[PDB]
């Protein structure tokens, strides 16, 4: 068949005018990680403690001296759930370590 | 800022870049014009005799 | 021939140098040009273009390198998309501003 690092969780949220389409409007959530090796990360979405099993598309991990990689994910959400102040957490499992990142729309 | 640039009456406002306030604030710091020049009068007031008794 | 759906993402309110993604999914044909602006000025360097994937539709995304100081000062980053001669613009700003 010697570089061991930790992933950096980066969660993207839509702006105040990022919703479009017929009512109810829908948006997307992106959780990316860069500068980490190896790549045992499994994409998992948690909505207020509830595991999401539908509406997500896990794209294949691409390729960006250690060899780094990047993974891009997409989760379909709704505008109604965004107005109820629901915290979305991007679960990251890297070599057994659990990485969490709580985001919301509170100013 | 040059000395001659302050007497001309220009608007010098500073801005801040802080993550708590999304909208930067503007503070107008300009010298007002049209005022006159008055000679200051300096007066000295000696202490009263009611205080020296306490020592 | 369909109009692409321009969507620009913003960093979270509670902090995160972040990145800007301008998705243009559900577009046809495959060729598409995506650029970036900064307060109405052209951007020379500081951004990349990911290869177009396959979701018949495709998927094209772009990454822009920005800073936290230059993002919370009322700066507009319009994602100019030219598709079949049609210029698509999307002006975004701070949600809490």
């Amino acid at each position: 068949g010697v570089a061991e690092m930790n992933p950096n969780v980066n969660v993207f949220v839509p702006p105040r005018d990022g919703f479009s389409g017929p009512a109810p409007r829908k948006s997307k959530l992106i959780c990316e990680a860069t500068n980490f090796t190896p790549k045992p990360i499994t994409v998992s979405w948690l909505k207020d403690g509830k595991l999401v099993e539908s509406g997500f598309t896990t794209d294949p991990v691409t390729i960006e001296t250690p060899q780094t990689y990047k993974v891009i994910s997409t989760l379909t959400i709704s505008e109604i759930d965004w107005l109820n102040l629901n915290v979305y957490t991007c679960r990251v499992d890297h070599r057994g370590l659990t990485f969490l990142k709580n985001v919301s729309s509170t100013c | 800022i040059c000395e001659d640039d302050w007497n001309s009456g220009e608007r010098f406002t500073c801005t801040v870049t802080h993550t708590d306030l999304p909208s930067p604030l503007k503070q107008t710091i300009s010298r007002p014009k049209g005022v006159a020049l008055h000679r200051p009068d300096v007066y000295l007031l000696p202490p009263a005799r009611e205080q020296l008794n306490l020592r």
